[PDB]
């Protein structure tokens, strides 16, 4: 009965993977980049990148590696999805038409299995004898690379080692051999196995197991003439090959974990290394000659190259140019010089590529013109953190670097500024408290303040802190709406995290306040036992503390409610009134919750999102001053966000990247039945939704009666994808669902993956087809297919143009429909 | 209360909102949180009696506060909390018609399947009307023992005291009743993520994994796992990848997908079997890797804990060790059965002549 339409407005920008090779031709140097559903293919130039192609796959690209079997003139591409769709692809170009043809596809999902902690791993042997996949503990999946393996059939080998840290195929082995690091009660160790296809089993590797560093975390399989493997840990770097053993402990690497690596020279003589702080290092291999003409590794040395965005992945292209693919910050093209500049860095940025992710919060404001909404998003993470300001007229994006992590944002019209919660990282100083690693918005504000509310220190205890523990220091920033200058910074207490923020008017008081909810953080607490509501007033460029209220828990969420303040603290919902003396005073409480993370409101109704118990509909009862439980979503769901479509329709998002829509049971004849919401809509989005918000980007044609869509809810994602959800009537839903089926019979799916499988509701507990949701991306895909195939899509399709009698639909009719639909975002 | 290394909940939650930290780390922390709050279930909420002993228990899957229970004397009760409308009852012969298996109908929640000592696998309503008998012994001193159902496959299955299992459709159509074991079968269960391989447990010191579509040839089974003692239950997880099994002397085992034969781990715990006592059945928690079981002390068992009372023990699945202990005086009976709701906020216990509800704390304004 709830019918909705969902569409992408800005595709994801975060980089999930990157590889180099020779994909489009043996002579071409290609770069492939994976952003979570999108694959971008560029040509490497001396100066940078020429875009050649961008495709969407009906799947989350989890593995992406290029390989070149014997007898092939150019490389093929293997991709694996999170739903375990494996496929081998070939590049085909003819004229200006480029198409990726499906050479092989198959579903490698097991009938049963638990996904592993360190996630999916996929590797391809250097000699293209087999593909290896780590999906489940205790198993190693092998897809033999036979020419006949067009279904990508596979076999399982038991792996005795259940907690695998990393694994790679070795080079220079005359049979396929894997080398992998695993964890057991004895610590972390490195081991090898040969892979026997004809026995479908492991055989003993060529050299024995070794104990490795306790935080040994990455394996690199070294090519000839060196051969062997390098193991990268947090405190040590080792190389092992048979009787060869060499370890180094450079102090430089202690400050941040190396998390990505890349081979510079095809013979392995140099690597680039990136750490969690975005530092970029060179790793250099010294050769040792031998009388027999082989070459072994003599020594390893590391030299700091410079600083980048925190890199998820790196690929050296050519000519000292490196592509830095980031999910946490903007991706980059950088140039490597042999000699340093004045400050000693060898890195110079060439090009920056936008990253909207992570989108942790956002709001819509008519900054410049009435009715012309612009989006302001809390973007990024640590020193790469930013605000992003997005406006139509495709889109113009202004970036405001903050150098720290935003959490929430709201707009305060009467002061013409924004309030933003943020957090920076500090470490212990030489003798004193803590120090920040660089300047940032909270440390570069026009004015500054310090706390004095000593209600926090109730039975404080001294805790011994080892040298250099990092801490999150939280602040509230006041930001100019026009210049985005840091107007003010208010620092919260030490070890106190600010989690929620609202700007609102309360009671009969005409003043507007900034309201912040916090929690005191100790390491050993499973949940918070203390927190604050803090009411500030902004005037004369500063925050003034207006009021405080101490509670025994974390204030997850707050919202203004008919001049009152509703708040959720761990398993409780409390309602406070704002007194003439400027204090919060409790009206009523509700207790039946596990963990109330998410709140939204409409009228007197409240939608509560639980950590693990999907969603709940409460009502405030004004004629008794307490709550009545209206209904509950009795399906468990690990929520990430909720939203109210309207009085009757309730939106939720879950950890398995699905959305759902619930309604009251209209056909209920008893209170017990009336209390059950029914999950009437389901849809696999494929993204992690953190935030919904009301608003729209497209200019509203005020009084635009008779459009297909009703309502407008934008949402932001970790990958920087921005989407819109809206409501639909029944007839349009029926029309567009029939369109989906007809289109899905026409569109060529890369890897021959069925669209229904892709968009199917899927968890480790249940798999169900989608319902109640239209895939706006699928509808939009109508406009790029050829006209005869458009006529095929509408062949034998009954269509009602406007208001009237039904008739045969023409291609132009549906072009007009989809074009009208494109203007909603 | 006593818990191992873990910290920084709000940090981990935000890291998940950033994509840095993976979901299962958060799931681990929140499993820890659920156990932490479970240490505050100590205030026993509710107790409920009726006539002759309780033998089997089942949860209304969709609804949290409703539950069905079946007695030693063929007495069924259906009970909701916070209603106070004098719960629903149906009586039986009262002496030798002990129902011993009970799961709800996923279709008509006011119905239920049942297996009886009378020798009548039936499907019957809570109003009293017998909808349909499914099988029959047709000779006394031969009765049914086990029962389960699946909706995605639309199958019903049930086990005997002699060694043979029956498999029907919801509308009859019996193509089964070949013998599986030589003696009584205590429990049987279907997979949730797939639909067509099965698990069965028996008094034969063996637990068996079947392929209900492929095997037809009188012990051309798929897998057979041995034991040191008989088994009272072998129940799948909801995820489907970890199989739990429980003995009669002192043992629990966790088997994986990978090599059903060999075990991952053994969870020793005493639940020693007895004639007049209701047999013990360990159980999963539907959405974590926890296990919840009732204890029945043996003075000869090597206790790890120095305090040995008639407690309800909770464990973590993939480790081996414990995390919490439920106890409440006024209820010093021994909770034979324990089952969490599929919902995840409530727990039912079956003690001798008593049904208990162990819900969380009610706070104060």
């Amino acid at each position: 009965m709830s019918y909705n339409y969902v569409v992408t407005a800005q595709k994801p920008t975060a980089v999930n993977g990157c590889v180099t090779g020779h994909f489009t031709s043996a002579e071409d140097l290609n770069l492939l980049i994976a952003k979570n559903t999108r694959l971008e293919i560029y040509v490497v130039t001396a100066e940078g990148l020429r875009p050649v192609k961008e495709v969407g796959m009906y799947g989350k690209i989890a593995v992406m590696e290029l390989f070149r079997p014997k007898g092939e003139s150019k490389d093929l591409l293997f991709i694996l999805t999170a739903k375990y769709n494996a496929c081998i692809l070939e590049y085909k170009q003819s004229g200006e038409s480029i198409d990726i043809i499906t050479r092989a596809h198959g579903n490698v999902q097991d009938r049963i299995g638990r996904p592993s902690e360190t996630g999916i791993i996929g590797i391809i042997d250097p000699e293209c004898r087999m593909i290896g996949l780590r999906l489940y503990d205790g198993l190693f999946k092998v897809i033999p690379l036979d020419r006949d393996n067009k279904e990508l059939k596979a076999f399982n080998i038991r792996l005795e080692e259940l907690h695998v840290i990393d694994v790679k195929f070795l080079y220079g082995c005359q049979a396929p051999t894997i080398c992998f690091v695993y964890q057991d009660p004895q610590g972390r160790h490195v081991k090898t196995y040969e892979v026997s296809l004809r026995e479908k089993e492991f055989n003993k590797g060529p050299w024995k197991q070794e104990n490795v560093e306790a935080e040994a975390s990455m394996v690199i399989a070294v090519p000839e003439p060196f051969g062997g493997a390098i193991i990268i840990g947090q405190e040590s770097i080792t190389y092992h090959n048979g009787d060869k053993y060499l370890a180094i402990a450079p102090p430089i690497i202690k400050q941040s974990t190396i998390v990505c690596h890349n081979r510079v020279d095809p013979n392995g003589s140099r690597y680039l290394l990136g750490d969690m702080e975005g530092r970029l290092f060179m790793l250099l291999l010294e050769k040792e000659e031998q009388m027999d003409g082989t070459v072994t590794l003599k020594d390893l040395r590391v030299e700091l190259l410079g600083e980048t965005s925190i890199a998820e992945c790196l690929t050296y292209l050519d000519n000292g140019v490196v592509f830095v693919g980031s999910r946490l910050g903007d991706s980059q093209l950088v140039k490597l010089n042999v000699d340093s500049n004045e400050q000693g860095s060898y890195v110079v940025a060439m090009e920056t590529f936008t990253n909207l992710g992570p989108i942790v919060d956002m709001c819509v404001v008519d900054l410049e013109r009435q009715g012309q909404g612009q989006l302001v998003t809390c973007s990024g993470a640590f020193k790469e953190g930013s605000l992003r300001i997005i406006r139509n007229g495709k889109l113009h994006i202004r970036t405001v670097p903050l150098y720290e992590s935003p959490r929430k944002i709201c707009y305060q019209e009467v002061s013409q500024c924004f309030g933003v919660l943020s957090s920076r990282i500090e470490v212990q100083d030489t003798s004193g408290g803590t120090t920040a690693l660089r300047p940032s918005a909270s440390t570069q504000a026009l004015s500054s303040s310090v706390s004095s509310s000593k209600l926090f220190s109730s039975s404080t205890a001294p805790h011994e802190t080892s040298f250099g523990e990092e801490v999150e220091v939280h602040n509230l920033l006041i930001i100019d709406q026009h210049t985005f200058e840091v107007l003010h910074a208010h620092q919260f207490l030490q070890n106190e995290y600010a989690l929620s923020l609202v700007s609102c008017k309360l009671g009969k008081d005409p003043n507007t306040y900034f309201i912040v909810g916090t929690a005191m953080v100790y390491p050993e607490e499973a949940e918070p036992k203390q927190g604050r509501i803090v009411v500030f007033q902004y005037s004369d460029g500063k925050l003034q503390t207006v009021a405080e209220k101490e509670v025994k828990g974390a204030v997850y969420s707050m919202v203004e409610f008919n001049g009152k303040l509703l708040a959720s603290i761990n398993s409780t919902v409390r309602l406070y009134e704002w007194t003439t003396e400027k204090e919060l005073r409790t009206e009523c409480n509700h207790y039946n919750n596990i963990m109330a993370l998410y709140l939204k409101t409409k009228g007197d109704f409240i939608l509560v999102g639980d950590l693990m118990r999907s969603v709940l509909l409460l009502a405030y009862k004004p004629m008794e001053g307490n709550f009545e439980e209206i209904a509950r979503d009795f399906n468990p769901n690990w929520m990430s966000a909720v939203e109210i479509l309207d009085d009757d329709n309730f939106l939720g998002a879950e950890n398995a990247f699905n959305l759902f829509v619930c309604q009251k049971d209209s056909a209920a004849t008893t209170d017990e039945e009336r209390q059950h919401l029914q999950e009437v809509g389901l849809f696999h989005l494929g993204e992690f939704v953190n935030v919904f918000c009301h608003g729209s980007l497209v200019m509203q044609n005020l009084g635009e009666t008779s459009t297909p869509t009703q309502g407008s809810v934008l949402f932001g994602t970790v990958n920087g994808m921005i989407g819109l959800v809206t409501s639909l009537s029944e007839s349009w839903y029926n029309l567009l669902l029939d369109m989906q089926n007809r289109l899905n019979k026409v569109i060529k799916s890369v890897g021959k993956i069925e669209h229904s499988f892709w968009r199917s509701f899927h968890t480790e507990r249940k798999t169900e087809p989608a319902t109640g949701f239209i895939d706006g991306d699928l509808i939009e895909s109508f406009l790029d297919i050829s006209r005869p195939k458009m006529q095929e899509v509408v062949a034998n399709l009954q269509y009602d143009d406007g208001s009237g009698m039904k008739r045969e639909a023409t291609a132009d009719d549906l072009i007009k429909v989809v074009e009208e639909l494109t203007r909603i975002h | 209360q006593i818990l191992p290394p873990c910290r920084s909940i709000v940090r981990t939650l935000h890291q998940h909102k950033l994509g840095r930290a993976s979901w299962p780390s958060v799931q681990q922390g929140l499993q820890q949180s659920f156990l932490h709050t479970l240490d505050s279930y100590r205030i026993l909420q509710k107790a409920a009696p009726f006539d002759r002993r309780a033998t089997s228990l089942a949860w209304h899957p969709t609804h949290p506060s409703t539950v069905a229970v079946g007695s030693k004397g063929g007495d069924i009760m259906l009970w909701n909390f916070g209603i106070k409308d004098k719960p629903t009852f149906i009586k039986g012969i009262g002496a030798g018609g002990s129902i011993t298996g009970l799961k709800f109908n996923p279709l008509n929640t006011n119905q239920f399947y049942a297996s009886s000592m009378e020798g009548t696998t039936r499907l019957q309503d809570f109003k009293g009307n017998i909808l349909r008998v499914f099988a029959s012994s047709d000779t006394i001193n031969i009765w049914f023992c086990s029962l389960d159902v699946s909706a995605s496959s639309r199958m019903v299955v049930t086990g005997d005291n002699v060694g043979n299992v029956i498999l029907l459709n919801m509308d009859g159509k019996e193509l089964w009743n070949l013998r599986m074991h030589k003696k009584k079968v205590t429990h049987v269960a279907l997979n949730p993520c797939c639909d067509w391989f099965l698990a069965t447990a028996s008094v034969d010191q063996t637990v068996k994994i079947w392929d209900l579509r492929q095997v037809r040839g009188k012990a051309s089974f798929l897998y057979s796992l041995p034991h040191r003692h008989p088994v009272n239950a072998a129940c799948f997880s909801p995820d489907g990848a970890r199989l739990l099994t429980t003995d009669q002397k002192s043992e629990i085992r966790v088997y994986s997908a990978s090599q059903w034969d060999c075990p991952l781990g053994l969870i020793p715990h005493p639940h020693r079997h007895f004639q007049h006592l209701t047999p013990i059945k360990a159980a999963w928690h539907p959405r974590y890797n926890l296990i919840v079981v009732g204890r029945y002390p043996d003075p000869n068992f090597k206790s790890c804990t120095p305090y040995e009372l008639r407690t309800i023990d909770v464990f973590d699945g993939n480790s081996g060790k414990m995390m919490c202990q439920l106890y409440d005086p006024e209820s010093s009976g021994i909770s034979s059965l324990n089952e969490f709701n599929p919902m995840g906020d409530t727990l039912a216990s079956a003690m001798g002549y008593h049904i208990l509800i162990w819900s969380q704390e009610e706070a104060r304004t």
